[PDB]
């Protein structure tokens, strides 16, 4: 009986951990793309 | 006082005017090219005054094959399309033509797609419920009348036929027509959908208006805008309730972004237009009731790497009252339609909006079918029989629950010969009171497929 | 010899001016504003020199009004603001004017707000603890007297308070002078700091140099240099011990990159202005105490989006004896003072300056800590019971640790009512020494939770039940 | 007829040319620096044509001490470097200038560095195996005789060790001509690689091309174009085996953006200039056997950061046969070649030429890697017992698997201090079966490290306590 009590926690702590992750994997994602478009618009810019 | 081309780049133009003649912003310019393959007629969109007389402009049809210094001639308003009754049962372009039908609708009134919303005191400021007559969308995720419905689903989930059966609600409960908006729409989709309202025989309910993928970003921006032309026509003027179907938003937004990405604008954050709210919000405010009429949208929405949190989703989801997941699962099962009633919400799903009666019998239903999905992983993995009596009773009660959700509509008829049901919302509200407090678990499991209120429930227990 | 305004781009102006009257780099113009709710009279500073006598400056205050073509007269000498033991008590904004007492200093001898460093031969290091009462802070990360304390710390998660927690702790039973610069942060803030060292008595001894957020960047950006300018006065031309306090630093970073972005220069990483270290390195190597000359500094250095890797708090690290890095994940925890013990460091946290007891004690302590923090991924899952029984007994001790670093500070009472606790070094050495040996381990977690000493763990402890 | 320097900006220069004298693009310039410390002749290659008769030039050495205004010569053909069997056992640079003995090979044929590659209709396929003798590299990533095969990874995972422990296994032995290009690499590398050469008399048949990366960028750009003219001329004129050593490629694609901004041209992806995938292609094009003409060529191409996906290697994986790829994460458990198996690839590893038992081998040996890459993260929450006793057995068959892939090589004695070893195709393969099959779990896998075939392994578990 405690090994599944403490094996549903456990999977709640993956589940928890995982959309903890994939939130900040999805900010650094977005994070990439504008600093990307930041150097590329900054180097077309000096170009101009 | 025609224009002349200065500068060709890829899908944006320059155009020099006299003085005195340089058009107003969004005007539509008629340009010509005249090579033998790819001769055809320019349209462009004015964007910007650069100054000197010269203005930047977005070809809705590509430029190759054009020529520096041909004439263009300003035809003094924006891109107009047809309005009326006429535009009923056929296919449009963004730009009003007719592509069922070349020149067909070329008489009618034609209507500027560039409008503002209705002024602050025109709106209602009571939210509505719009009665469907579907048990599962009027239960659990009901529709606001005027507001913004969100669809989610991968292929063959009955997506098409659920948009049937609305076109066919609305053209037959409210007396209304659909206008059917594909941005970025596949051909070979587009052809289908033709076909298939024609099968359908609700073609003359709806306008189809097309806006391709292989068409430059202009017109993908703005075929959003043309359809609800139409539809803000068939509201206002003719006084109908319209149903509107943007398939897909996201591209509307990706195709703004190609285009601010065309004009030298500095992209915002994740690259989208820095203007993307304002786009998004100039379209959806458009849709809305105003003098007790409405214009009800249903929109599927593309999440861009499943991120919620992306800008597009993110501005989208500013407008979208309800939400509606038709899941691989519910369909597999022959539960039609196969709306997931855990993944769908709906804002206004509140007491203060549908009442403590709806509110307390929906909570009810999906208290049960939450506590059946949990148990779902058990009954797989170990069988039914280590559930308790009262994990049994539950599922049991659940399972006839999530197929009562179930209907018969009118858009499978031509599918299973059937004609379709029109559950009142009263009526559904008691029947599924009714299943969730235990008054029809002894009944078997099939009388609860694809029916509408409690007499054919009845019915179909006796039949078996 | 007058100039005229040539273009208005938001706080900064170019101003055309006669051949061979171009006025000097940093020089203060004034130009007039007339129009009435606005009517006001700009100070601009000398920023480039763009040629063809046209100068590009930095308005001190906003030029909204301002019209094309009006005269600038130059005053021939940078900003200056007044000196002297008369500004003790008093108010000032960045450019001199007292707040509190207007027309006040004008008399006052005048000091220049631009000057270099302290020359290279001048400069001694400073090792000598400087104790605070604050079991964390003189434990973990000794402060330094007659050096540079920085007190790190993304939104809202205790550094103004600890700002004031060390104005109660060091600046009253202070034999010199006090400067505070309030730099691009809240007025009432500001004013509360005002009415509280009025009431403590601390103000006729403080001098306070106020250019909070809503200001145009250039007095943002030159407030600080202002307050350090009567900092240098008191060190350079009186001999005293003087205490600056800036709250808050990035302020000015973030105004000098707003003006960077003004001045059309070309944006750095995230947008930063190129010249970050070399402003930032100005103004702090201005801030320093020389050979027997003491400024013990202490700088508030908000941190974006909490994001320590950002530049302007990444480049702020160099320039610092002690660094009190307050965290997030601490905060949360509702650990006051908010102190990240592994990621804060002291230079003078070694065996040869505080002794070999307080090193190894604060070592052991980091060393659990650090395990602690190792364990976390395993824990986040499956709880302690997975572990050793070594690690199970270091991860108690370790969250026993992490409770008694937290305390109950003197401007916590505010919030709480509960009156604040100093603890002695040797007592905290002691305390710590203990507990990492395991003497507390059967004492529960919240007897360690916002106490001072041994004392009141003891007497924390009685109340929970628990026997020490 | 001459032009004159213009504009001067590092390594671009700009030269204005009277109307009609205009050199061709790629054509050599020379243009004289004066001052007497840096004396030198600039060589610049002309990158563009900017209208009104000024071209842009790339400089292929410094330009401190270039002045605007002075001459600058055509002399109306491209870089052109020494050819013929003369320039076997000595180093050029990368404008054909011997460093050995300077003014060598000044009488030689000279070919012009710009060459088209060779036509599609006279490329074909090469499915050859070119054995040697590490295990790894035999098994899972079997090399082509007259293919391409790189070796990819991230600094210092041992890219150069394996790049001569290439050169000492092939090149040792090798029948025809052996071209080493230095592309960008460090001189003291350039200096042990030349000693050790004349030191295993290999030297006599390879010509060495220098371009390090204290050059400027052109140097470096045109280095690799130099090394593979000469290669050319051995394929096209001598009609021998070539053997085409590259180290690093990369340095081509970096030194090429070091200038692309510097040229005008708006930045790519990545900081990337925009013709990267266009400049690479041709490069690598040149590089090919053609129809009964053979070139054996190992690039050392390095990854960025360790990032793969980073558009250089990403692009360069493209114009391979077989692809070495080591890891940091390899590097970092100890193991020697760092190569990782589950990433490299082979064109030839397939039955129809390697065989079935050599295919089923690799195919069973990736297939345990990768269930073991899978059960590494449970294997560090939940530990190894909660495992499946069939996954227990084969995390321990897959350690042992991937411990002797590791081999002890001969370029690595220097940092091992233990004498490499060579293992025939055969003894890999049936040893790998055995592994696979589990006939060696009751070894400690300790004994599986760094050695060479069976005998090996018998010895060292003989030396352990164990016994096969
Ligand atoms: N020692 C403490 N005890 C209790 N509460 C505290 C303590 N320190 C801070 N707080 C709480 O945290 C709030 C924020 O503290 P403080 O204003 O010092 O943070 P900050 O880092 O300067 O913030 P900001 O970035 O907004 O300027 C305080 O208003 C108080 O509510
Ligand atoms: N109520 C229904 N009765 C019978 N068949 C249905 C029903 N709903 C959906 N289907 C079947 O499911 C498929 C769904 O495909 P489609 O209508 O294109 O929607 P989607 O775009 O989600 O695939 C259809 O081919 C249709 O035959
Ligand atoms: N086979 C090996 N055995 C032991 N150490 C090695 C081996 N290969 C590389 N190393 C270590 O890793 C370092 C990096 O190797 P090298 O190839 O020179 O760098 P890179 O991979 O960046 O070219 C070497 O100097 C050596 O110390
Ligand atoms: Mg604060
Ligand atoms: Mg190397």
């Amino acid at each position: 009986a405690s090994r599944r009590r403490a094996m549903k926690s456990a999977t709640d702590n993956a589940d928890d951990l995982i959309k903890a992750l994939t939130l900040a994997a999805n900010r650094e994602r977005q994070a990439q793309i504008t600093q990307e478009i930041s150097e590329i618009v900054g180097g077309a810019n000096a170009l101009a | 006082t025609a224009g002349r081309v200065v500068r060709i780049t890829g899908p944006v133009v320059d155009v020099e005017f006299p003085r005195g003649s340089v058009p107003e912003l969004f005007n539509a310019l008629h340009a010509e090219i005249t090579f033998g393959a790819l001769a055809k007629t320019l349209t462009l969109e004015v964007a910007q005054h650069l100054g000197d007389s010269l203005v930047r402009c977005i070809s809705m049809q590509p430029t190759d094959g054009l020529v520096r210094g041909v004439e263009v001639t300003d035809t003094g308003a924006s891109i107009s399309v047809p309005v009326g009754d006429g535009v009923k049962g056929h296919v449009f372009n963004a730009l009003g033509d007719c592509l069922d039908d070349p020149g067909y609708g070329k008489d009618f009134e034609h209507w500027s797609i560039h409008r503002k919303p209705p002024a602050f005191s025109d709106l209602e400021p009571r939210t509505e419920m719009l009665e469907t007559g579907l048990k599962v969308v009027d239960l659990l995720t009901p529709y606001v009348r005027g507001g913004k419905i969100a669809l989610f689903g991968g292929a063959g989930v009955g997506k098409t036929v659920l948009i049937q059966e609305m076109i066919n609600r609305i053209a037959r409960n409210f007396g209304g027509t659909s206008v059917f908006a594909g941005v970025g729409e596949r051909t070979r989709e587009g052809n289908d959908l033709w076909v298939e309202l024609a099968d359908a025989n609700v073609l003359k309910d709806t306008a189809l208006v097309f806006g391709q993928m292989d068409e430059p970003p202009g017109t993908r921006m703005r075929v959003a805008l043309s359809a609800l032309t139409m539809a803000e026509f068939f509201r206002d003027e003719q006084g109908q309730d319209v149903l509107l179907f943007i398939d897909n938003i996201f591209r509307f937004t990706q195709a703004g972004s190609e285009v601010s990405t065309l004009l030298g604008r500095m992209p915002s954050a994740v690259g989208y237009q820095p203007t993307l709210a304002d786009e998004m919000g100039e379209l959806q405010e458009r849709i809305t009731s105003t003098r007790g009429r409405s214009i009800t949208s249903m929109q599927a929405v593309y999440v861009p790497a499943d991120d919620y949190t992306d800008p597009a989703p993110a501005t989208t989801f500013a407008h979208l009252d309800a939400t509606t997941e038709l899941s691989r699962a519910v369909f597999s099962k022959g539960i039609f339609p196969a709306v997931d009633p855990l993944a769908s919400s709906s804002t206004i799903l509140d007491p203060a909006i549908v009442g403590d009666e709806h509110y307390r019998v929906a909570q009810e239903v999906i208290r049960i079918l939450q506590r059946y999905k949990d148990l779902q992983d058990i009954i797989a993995i170990l069988g039914i029989d280590e559930l308790s009596e009262e994990d049994k009773q539950l599922v049991n009660r659940a399972r006839r629950i999530e197929r009562f959700l179930s209907q018969n509509m009118m858009a499978a008829e031509q599918f299973t010969g059937q004609p379709g049901s029109t559950v009142p919302l009263k009526e559904t509200i008691e029947a599924f009171d009714k299943l969730t407090k235990g008054e029809f678990d002894h009944l078997p499991e099939q009388a609860f497929f694809l029916i509408g209120g409690l007499d054919d429930l009845a019915k179909k227990a006796e039949s078996l």
